[PDB]
Parts: C-alpha cells; structure tokens; sequence
C-alpha cells in the first residue's frame, strides 16, 4: 500500500507512483526493467536501479494503463496487446498465441 | 403479446434468450402508450379535485396507520404506494415541481395527465408520437414567451410588503390554515424577509426554524425572532426567566477534561489521590470562576454536565442550560450575536451574545417545558411556533408554511408574477391557438391538443367550486379575447367579479413557466417509451 | 522462457489492431499526479511504500 | 442412443450440432436485433426495464438496454459484447453494430440451410468487410486546413448528429455547444474523470449550465457552519488531506502520566497541536478550506471566527477537480502552505439549486476541466440526459484524435453496399452471391431509420440506390421531408471511425457465431 504522508512527498518531488498487487507482476517488472526489489525503503544504488526508455499512463479503448516501454527491441520481457471485440475471440487468439 | 418470446425452435430443441422468459412480461407498440396514457390519466383525475380554494384534502394512511391529511399535491403523491412506473413518474414529477419551486405540484400533475390525454387521442389519428412531443415542446415554448410577455413586476422592499402579503395568502387559501389566512402569510412573509441576503441572493432555510407543539389554537401560532429550545433549566430551582441575558455559548461540557488519545494516570501514593480530588474540585471551581468572569448572565451547553457544575451554577446565579442540539446552538449563537466558544479559557465578554428575554414556557397539564430567546438585537435567525387542536393540523400548517416561505423565497429570487384563476392558462392557450393559425397544418394539431391541455386548470377549478366548467371557461375566453385584459379567471370564490388582478391572486411567473417546462418535459419523456420490460415475478 | 512472453487484452478495435510492445502493459493508473516519463528510472520496493 | 451401464460425460449434459443448432443461433441473434430495433436514429424510441428489485430503467442506448435485457444465450451474447466493444471504443454506433451483425447473418441464413461451408461465409466476409474498411478510409472528408473555427464548427455538427436520437434532441444545439465547450477544455488526455456530471432534481432542460471551473454538493456542515461567508471575490483555496478534530493522536499510542500537572499539560497539548494546524492553515492567506477528511466542529467554529469557508468529507473526484480547475495541490501535511500550492478562483459561492446547496469555483482562467449541472423532472430523466452527453462527449473526443467525417442518415451504408455490389458482379460466383448477401445487409440501417420514421422504407431505399448509382456518395435519409438529401450538405456528420468499428465488430461477431457447429450446455453446479 501507499500511505498518505509518502504520496504527498512523492508528488512534492515529482515522483511516479506505480503500485502492483500481484508480486509475480512485481517479478516480470523487475526482469523486464532491470532492478532489484528492496525490502526496505532505502535508496537504491546504482545497479538496483531500473531503466526503461519511457513510462507513461495511457489509455487504450476505455481501460487506463500504464505502458513501461523500451525503444530498443530487445529485453527480457515482451507483451502483445491483443485488441478484439469479444472477450471470447480475444481467448480464442490468447490460445493461438499460446 | 407478452411473456417476451415463445417459439422453441424449428426443429423443437429448447430457445432459451434471457433468463426467466417464461416468467418475464413485455409489452410494445402503441398498447404500451395507451397503458402510460391511461395510467397518467387516472393519476391526474385523482389530483385534480385538489385544485384551488375549493379543493378538498386527501387523506392518507402509511404501512404503520399513522393518518396524515394534506392538500401539498407532492405530499400526496409522496405517501401513495405505487407499482406503476409511469405513476412513479408523475410522483417524481410532483418531487420536482416541490423542489424547484415548492408551490404548484398539483397543476402539473394535472397538466401532464391532459396533456397525455390529448395525446392519446392525436396518436389514434396516425401521428408519430415524437411529432406529438415536438409539437409540445413548440407550444410551451410559445406559452413561455407568452407568460414573459404578461407578467407584471412587484415590489419586493421590506417597507412595503403588500404585494408580498397577497402572493403568500393566494398561496395559502387553498390550505386548512386559511381560517388565519392574513396572520399565517404575514409571518411567513417577515420570516423570509428576516433570513434573506438582499442582494438577490438565497434565502437559507435552514435559518427558518419551524416546530410545532399540540394544544393552544391555530390562531396563537406566532413568528419569534430568535430561537424556540426543546430543553429548560438545568436545575429545577433556578429562575424561570432572564431578562437582558448575556449568554455563554459552549460546546465544551462541564466535567474535568479528558484527553482524546487513550491515557491512563497512575495513582500511586495518598498524596496523589489528594491531589487528584484536589484538582477535580479546583478544575470545578475554576470553569465556574472563568464563565461568571465574563460578566454572562446565561450559560448554554451542548454536551450537558454533572452535579457539582450545576449545583455551583445555581450558587452563582448563573441560569444555565444544557443537552442542547449543535444547529439549535449555532441558531442561538446566529439570532443574539454571540460566538460558540469551545472551552472555558477562550470565554471573553465580547463572544457573548445579547437577548432581551430568555423565558420558560409551560404548556397546560402536561409538565412540558421550552425556551424562548426572543428580543435579539438584530436577529439574523427566525422560529415559527406552530400550535393546533391535533398533530394533523400541525403537520399540515407546517407544509403550508413552508409553501408560503418558498413562494416568498420565488419572489426574491425573481419578482415578476402573472396572476390565477386560470388567466395565466387561458392567456397561454389562447397565444398557442393563434400562433397554431399561422403554421403548418401537421403540427397544428399537436399545438391545438396543448392548448386544450392548458385549458384543464380553469376548468378544474370552476368544476372544484360548483360552476358548469364549459361555460365558465367559454364565457371568461370570449371576455379576455374581446378585451385585451389576460388578467380574467375563474372566480372561484364568488367575490363577483373576474378580473383576477382586482381579487389580488397572484403566484409567480417562475412558477408558471416551471409547471409549463416539467410537464412538457415528463410528458415527452413517457411518449418516447415504446416497450416496457417488466419481471412479472409478482414476488412476496 | 514462454513465460517472458506476456498477453495483454483490451476490448474495442478488432484483431488486426493487436500488436507487439517491448516491455509491459499493467491495467491500472498511477497513485500521484505524475502521469508521464521520458527517462524512466524506476526503483522497485517489495515493501510498501 | 442405446443407454450405455456407464455415460461419458455427466447426466443432464445437453448437447446441440449441425445446422439446426447455427439456424438457431441465428434466430436469437435476431431476437436480440429486435429487442434494440427500434431504438435507431432522430424518430427512435426509448426502452423501460425494470429490475428484480423494482427500479426501472429508462434508456435509448443500445448498450444499455442490451446489458439491462439478461441475456443468456451462448450465442446472443456475442452481441451483446460486440455492443459493449463498440460503446467502449468508440461510445456511439451500439445499436448499429448490433443490427448491422444480426443482418449479415439473417442474410447468409438461406445459405446455411442448404450446406454451404461456414469457412466459405468466413472468408467472403472477411474479404466484404475489409473493401468496406478501405472505402470508408478513401472516401472520407477530412479538412486539412487547422482552422479553429472550422474545427469548431466540426465538431458541433457531430456532437448535434450524435444527439439528435435521445429525449434532449430538442435542445441539442444548446447540449452540442456546452459539450464542444467542455471537451476542449482538456488538456491532452481528454480524460472522463475531468468532466463532472451533476444531476440535480427539479427544474427545465435548459436550466442546464457547464460551470468554467468545479461544482460539488454540500457535505454534511458542522455547527457554526452558517456563521461562514458565503461568497469570496478573490479566495485562496486551501486543498488539503488533513483530518482538522480533536482525536488521538494515533490509534496505538497510549499517554501514561502520574501528575494532575502533567494531566492538564497533555490536554493542553492536545488542544495546541489542532490550533497549531489551524494556524498554519489560518496564515497561508487561504479564505476556502476543502480536506478529504472530515473538518471537525471546532475547526469549523475556528474558521467562521475568521470568515473563513470549510468543507470536509470532499470526495476524491471533486477535490481532483478542483486542484485541476485552481492550480493547486492537495496536501497531507500544513507545514508548508506556500503560495504556489493555493488554488485561485475569480469567484467563489454557495447558492441554491432545486432544494440543494452547490459551492461554485468560477472565473478559472487556466482550467482544464468543467463540470456539468444537469436539471430534470426526473431520476430516469437525468440518468438518460447523463447517457446522451456520455456519447456526445466520447463523439467529440474522438472527432479531436482524428477529424474524419462521414454522411450519417445511411448514406454511407448505401454507398458502401452499391461498392461491394459492383466489386461483387467481378468475381467468380461462390463468393460473389455471399458478397451480395453483405452488401444486402448493409442496407439495414436506412430501413430501419425509415421504419422508426414510419416511412415506407422500399421507396426510399429505391430512390437511394437510385441516386448513388447515378452519382452522389452522401446521399440518405431525410427525416423530416419524407424523402433523401444530401445528408453532407445537411450536416449530419459521423467520424469515419464509427463507422469503421461498427463493421469491424460486426464482422467479428458474424464470423465468429457462423463458426461454431456445436454447444454443448454442462450441467450447472
Ligand atoms: N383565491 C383564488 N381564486 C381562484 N383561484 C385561485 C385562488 N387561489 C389560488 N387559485 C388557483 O388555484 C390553483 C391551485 O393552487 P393551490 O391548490 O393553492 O396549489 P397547487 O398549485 O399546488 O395546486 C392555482 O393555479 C391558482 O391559480
Ligand atoms: N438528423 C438526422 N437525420 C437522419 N439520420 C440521422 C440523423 N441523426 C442521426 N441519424 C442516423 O441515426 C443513426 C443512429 O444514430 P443513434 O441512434 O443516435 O446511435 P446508434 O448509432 O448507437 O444507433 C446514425 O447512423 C445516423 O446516420
Ligand atoms: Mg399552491
Ligand atoms: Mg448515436
């Protein structure tokens, strides 16, 4: 979770707050990126940090998401954003892709 | 024509669509229409024999058979237990008529139900019902900027308020309290003058404290420019009335003070328990010692207090009042200009407030005690005190104040009126027929239908007051078309005359175009349904 | 690794509009009033913040 | 079906295959067109539903009444869900996709009686709709010239074609105007959350206003609250996410003392710590309080003393809003209330509508947001007004992304049908007879607006194919003159994009219902 008093100083500071339920999420952001999930709130050293060519919130159809995208093609990770217009075609084409 | 569909396939395996098929209703098409139409129309015709002066009460019973008996149109409408979505609509309707306005939520009910009525009657010659609905829209438009046109501006200056007097007893003579009709308007009028930012600005009615109390008699309801309290003195020995009072407004209880956070303090020697009873006793006398320090005559609490505090409020002679509610003590604190102050130690002389009488009042043989702040200096807030024979005229009076407070509040907001009796709707009717002449001949029968629609409210209040309404309303059209005067009405009363300007009823022209815009607008949004889709369950 | 390859859904512009993104896509909004970086230099927290 | 000792699949498993099953897939995808037929163009109607619980529904959106209708054919749904995919993408069209999709398949039904090979449909479909695509994308009139009034006036007209079908059709210049004005207010996100919709009871349609700023409802004053001025003519705004009572200083922290001195020197701290924060707050130069937490009585006896305005328990939308309106920044601490995190407003104040009390922020020059006051005589009616506004709102956002415009009224679909017929007399003939079918359906949209109308549709739909063969690609129906126009002169304008997304969906849900040959029904758990 996020507390009220550290959202404000995030702000305050020109911070973006992304904040993830799933730890597997968490894992798959972390190989993708680059950086080491801390235990505690320390600053992190030079190589925990992650990069990543541009983080932003979009929205796509009426769902906000927010896109961690690299320009360079390569990484660890790749997500193909399959586009429809029904949950069962776009199940159908996940099981194609799978 | 109902239970959705039914067909279970060509080759007779099951057609399952919607969950619940067989049990579901539906209906369509124009038989939908008529079912809304006659729904609405059965509404209105109960409504309409509560219009005007001569119009009589219903009489309604909850689930829990406490009786109420009213003559508010959104009250009624309120209390009825209805299954009909259209009905619901037209209590909705009333809601919002009551709302916006606070006065004329019967005349739109009415109006609404004619105006489906003609409806029904256009869709049966083959016209599209949105046609209908635009036509609607085309004459109520024109009625509007025919009431602009005839309405007539009055003064809204507290020196003269004669205008404002007739406005609220022309409000109030259809209700049970006009056998005190020029006392009940008067106060509501100075109740809405005294509460009231005059640069046309809002009235609050949360400045406009009324409460009513059985026994006594309609005619002894009186306004009081300052606060009504449910409570009485704390200690019963203490006197019952205060003269040139100067009273403390605390929201702090007087009781040894205890912090918010959890705390525990440790007694762990005799000398701390004398020291703690010492400082109880201290602390006591010291709140007592800093109220009377301000040289407070009164002392009003919202958080009540023990023994000790009042006993020492009697030795001082500080009258003295606890358990009182927070609006009624930010009523207090607004009408004698004082400031709430939430501990003793910010107590000065200058956040008293000033009230020239504060007074117990009994009410017979029945022990009940309340307070009367009254003769304020310049009392920002008002109370009007309401007594009765029974609870029902109590409750009734007290709508029909509020009618007259929102009337008056209308005229402040805009001052222009048109005048009643059904003149403001024959003048209306009549601009829509002319203006019908001049125009295609499709949507002419739409404009007429609304026309004949608007001529429902003469019609109702000449049949509510015994006379032939055909003729009356003939007879007072011919007489407004053949001279220019859109003031003639239906004389309802019998004074003798028509012209309703010189019997001085007069309602405001915001209202008139409000009624006119909510049911064009209610009646197009239901003549735009074609298909309901009902559970049809019946469940328990 | 068939894991690293990662299946994002979102209704609205038929199958011919899907396409490959070289990172993540998460379904969610930021928690701040910061909305857009150009030069991403994320610290990851397993704690909460 | 010789009953085996021990059956495969669980008892009450129903099982349905071959063409019987696909015809009547067909037939409730056709019950399900119906069931939003007549709710298409400016002479549609609305729909009333009433849920188990008793409250009623009343709406002309497709999606709507598609996800109020319980629909639990496996089948059927589809379209429900292509209807929600259109309302999601694009926010208009969700009738059309639904009757375009229920149309291509009533149309190739005769087809599939007789055996043809699903996959064949499949593929002459696939084929019609994206000739259709290209078309749309060729033919459609854009303006290159960047002229902000010409683009306004763009965006106006599509707003007015958008809602001229709802019960507001009447007032659609003044709702199209106020909807032009709010939309371009966003700043590059064109985010919903930043357009607040507030219906209020009683009072005319034109009573509707669009504040230049934010407006919210009262929340639950304190006492001493009216003690407050109510109007400020140059306020601070002090936006915070503060808690202003006398409460423990935290839910785990205990005081332990052992002196009545010490006593009275912890209530006393207690009582500074709140006046140290009204203080702070008091300094800053701020004349308008608003917190998310609530702001307790003392606080707001503090600030009437002060002529100050409080208001607690703002919600999170609103105070979003605001800070977006103002220009400046919710605080969880007042330890630093610098200028440049106080809002400005040229006017703030509280007045009375329909028997409620609103705060207005007015007078924001640099806002990036507005808010919209909706007045009916009716829940429903306001509830369908919000409706109407969403979808005109959606039209205007993506006429900013992408200022492509198309003659409504079915003149596009004629066109398109009159290309894919002539594309269709070119081939060999398996597919040329499905192509037709398409190009067939696509006619559905300017019976169907003839049919609500009270038309006769085969007249119009005559004279249409008439003129678009002989010349005239925006060419349809005319509602009022009981004829066709030039719909592009008349300006009833669409974006491509809708267009385009209702055959996309269309086709999909077409292609994907003609390709299933058997459900199977598990029993249910
Ligand atoms: N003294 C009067 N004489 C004739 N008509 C009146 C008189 N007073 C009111 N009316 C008419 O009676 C109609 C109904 O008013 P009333 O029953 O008081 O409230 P509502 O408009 O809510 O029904 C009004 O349209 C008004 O024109
Ligand atoms: N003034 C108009 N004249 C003729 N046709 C119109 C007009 N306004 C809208 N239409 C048509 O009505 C069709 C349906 O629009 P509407 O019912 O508002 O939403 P949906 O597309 O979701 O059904 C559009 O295809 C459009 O071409
Ligand atoms: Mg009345
Ligand atoms: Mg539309």
């Amino acid at each position: 979770k996020v507390a009220d008093m550290a959202l404000h100083y995030a702000n305050k500071y020109n911070i973006m707050l992304v904040r993830l339920n799933s730890k597997w999420d968490l894992r798959r952001l972390c190989k993708t990126v680059g950086a080491t999930a801390l235990p505690r709130l320390t600053p992190p050293v030079l190589e925990e940090m992650g990069h990543c060519d541009s983080v932003y919130l979009s929205e796509v159809g009426d769902t906000q998401v927010v896109v961690f995208k690299h320009e360079k093609e390569d990484g660890a990770i790749s997500t193909i954003v399959l586009r429809g217009s029904t949950d069962n075609l776009m199940d159908d084409i996940e099981r194609a892709v799978d | 024509a109902s239970m959705g569909t039914l067909a279970f396939d060509e080759y007779g395996r099951p057609f399952l669509i919607i969950k619940d098929q067989d049990r579901k209703s539906r209906l369509m098409g124009l038989e939908a229409l008529k079912s809304h139409i006659m729904a609405a129309k059965a509404v209105a015709n109960t409504m309409r024999t509560s219009l005007g002066p001569n119009g009589l009460d219903k009489m309604m019973v909850d689930k829990d058979g406490d009786v109420t008996v009213t003559n508010d149109g959104a009250t009624i409408l309120s209390m009825m237990d209805v299954d009909h979505q259209i009905a619901k609509l037209m209590v909705e309707l009333s809601k919002s008529q009551d709302d916006e306005i606070g006065d004329g939520t019967t005349g739109v009910v009415v109006l609404a139900g004619a105006l489906l009525e003609e409806a029904e009657q256009l869709l049966d010659r083959g016209i599209h019902p949105i046609r209908i609905a635009d036509g609607y829209e085309q004459a109520a438009r024109v009625a509007i900027e025919h009431l602009d046109k005839i309405s007539d501006s009055v003064l809204v200056d507290i020196k003269d308020t004669e205008p404002l007097i007739q406005t609220a007893k022309t409000t109030l003579g259809s209700k049970v309290v006009n056998s005190c009709h020029r006392q009940m308007a008067e106060i509501a009028v100075n109740a809405v003058l005294t509460v009231a930012d005059m640069e046309r600005r809002d009235v609050d009615f949360e400045l406009i404290k009324v409460e009513g109390k059985v026994g006594g008699r309609l005619e002894d309801t009186k306004l009081i420019k300052g606060v009504i309290v449910d409570k009485d003195f704390s200690h019963p020995q203490m006197p019952k009335k205060v003269e040139d009072a100067k009273i403390a407004i605390l929201t702090c209880p007087f009781e040894p003070p205890k912090p918010k956070t959890k705390h525990k303090l440790d007694v762990t020697s005799v000398e701390d328990y004398k020291a703690l009873q010492k400082y109880e006793k201290e602390k006591f006398e010291e709140m007592i010692q800093q109220i009377k320090e301000t040289g407070a005559n009164l002392a009003i609490c919202q958080w009540g207090f023990d023994d000790e505090a009042n006993h020492l409020l009697l030795q001082n002679n500080l009258p003295a009042v606890r358990w009182v509610g927070g609006p009624e003590i930010e009523l207090i604190a607004i009408a004698t200009g004082g400031r709430i102050v939430p501990r003793f130690s910010e107590l000065t002389a200058e956040k008293l407030g000033f009230a020239g009488l504060v007074q117990e009042i009994s009410f017979g043989t029945t022990k009940d005690k309340m307070l009367v702040i009254e003769q304020c200096k310049n009392s920002r807030a008002v109370t009007i005190f309401i007594r009765g024979g029974n609870k029902m005229i109590i409750e009734e009076a007290k709508r029909s104040l509020h009618d007259a407070l929102c009337v008056i509040r209308n005229l402040i907001r805009d001052n222009r009126v048109v005048y009643g009796g059904g003149a403001a709707e024959i003048s209306c009717a009549l601009a829509v027929s002319q203006e019908a002449d001049k125009c295609p001949t499709l949507e002419q029968y739409a404009m007429r239908a609304f026309a004949d629609a608007l001529e429902v409210i003469p019609m109702a209040l000449s049949e509510n007051s015994g006379m032939n309404p055909i003729q009356t309303m003939t007879e007072v059209r011919a007489r407004q078309v053949k001279e220019m005067n859109p003031a003639l009405g239906i004389d309802c009363l019998h004074k003798g005359t028509n012209d309703m300007k010189q019997q001085h009823v007069i309602e405001t022209l915001i209202g008139k175009k409000q009624q006119i815009s909510l049911a064009t607008q209610m009646v197009r949004m239901i003549l735009k349904i074609d298909d309901i889709r009902k559970p049809g369950e019946s469940e328990e | 690794n068939v894991d690293n390859i990662r299946v994002c859904k979102i209704l609205g512009s038929g199958i011919s509009s899907s396409s490959v993104l070289h990172g993540m896509v998460f379904k969610k909004e930021t928690e701040g009033d910061v909305t857009s970086v150009k030069d991403a230099k994320i610290a990851v927290y397993s704690c909460p913040f | 079906m010789m009953p085996t000792p021990v059956i495969l699949l669980k008892e009450g498993t129903d099982s349905s295959q071959g063409i019987p099953q696909l015809v009547s897939n067909i037939s409730a995808c056709q019950v399900i067109a119906e069931a939003v037929r007549t709710t298409l163009g400016p002479r549609g109607m609305d729909k009333l539903i009433v849920d188990g619980r008793g409250k009623a529904t009343i709406s002309n959106d497709g999606a709507t009444i598609l996800k109020l209708l319980d629909v639990v054919h496996p089948a059927a749904k589809t379209l429900v869900d292509i209807a929600k995919s259109q309302d999601a993408e694009v926010g208009d069209g969700t009738t059309s996709v639904t009757l375009l999709a229920a149309e291509f398949l009533k149309q190739v039904k005769p087809y599939v009686e007789e055996g043809l090979h699903p996959q064949i449909i499949i593929r002459a479909f696939r084929t019609a709709t994206q000739l259709a695509v290209n078309k749309i994308k060729e033919i459609a009139v854009t303006v290159k010239k960047a002229d902000k009034v010409e683009q306004r006036k763009l965006l106006e007209k599509c707003a007015m074609t958008a809602l001229s079908s709802k019960l507001i059709s009447q007032q659609k210049a003044f709702f199209a105007k106020m909807v032009v004005d709010a939309v371009m207010m966003l700043d590059d996100l064109l985010q919903l959350k930043m357009i607040g919709i507030k219906k209020v009871q009683g009072g005319a349609l034109e009573d509707s206003q669009l504040v230049a700023g934010v407006a919210f409802k009262k929340t639950f004053s304190y006492a001493g609250f009216e003690m407050q001025p109510k109007k400020y003519h140059n306020p601070k705004i002090a936006l915070l996410n503060v808690e202003l009572e006398l409460k423990a200083e935290k839910d785990n922290a205990e005081i332990r003392v052992h002196t009545v001195e010490d006593y009275q020197a912890i209530v006393d701290a207690e009582w500074n710590i709140l006046y140290d924060k009204l203080e702070k707050i008091h300094h800053s130069g701020a004349k308008v309080v608003l917190s998310k937490l609530p702001i307790g009585d003392v606080a707001t006896q503090y600030f009437a003393d002060r002529d100050m305005f409080c208001a607690g328990r703002v919600p999170e939308e609103d105070l979003k809003r605001t800070m977006m309106a103002c220009g400046g920044s919710i605080q969880t601490s007042v330890n630093a209330l610098s200028a440049d995190v106080l809002g400005r407003c040229q006017v703030f104040e509280e007045t009375q509508i329909g028997g409620e009390r609103y705060n207005f922020f007015t007078g924001c020059p640099k806002a990036k947001t507005c808010t919209f006051i909706l007045r009916g005589g009716a829940e429903q009616f306001m509830e369908e007004t919000e409706r109407s506004l969403h979808d005109a709102i959606m039209i205007v956002r993506r006429a900013i992304k992408n200022d492509s415009v198309v003659a409504g009224g079915g003149a596009i679909e004629m066109e398109l049908s009159k290309y894919l017929r002539d594309y269709s007399r070119t081939i060999p003939g398996k597919q040329q007879l499905l192509i037709g079918a398409y190009a067939k359906a696509l006619e559905i949209i300017p019976r169907q607006l003839c049919d609500n109308a009270g038309f006769d549709a085969t007249n119009i739909l005559n004279k249409l194919r008439a003129r678009h063969a002989q010349g005239g690609t925006w060419y349809g129906v005319d509602i009022n003159n009981e004829d066709i126009a030039d719909n592009f002169e008349a300006f009833v304008w669409e974006p491509a994009m809708v267009r385009i997304n209702a055959l996309t969906a269309a086709s999909e849900a077409a292609c994907l219902i003609v390709s299933v040959d058997e459900t199977i029904k598990n029993p249910r758990s």
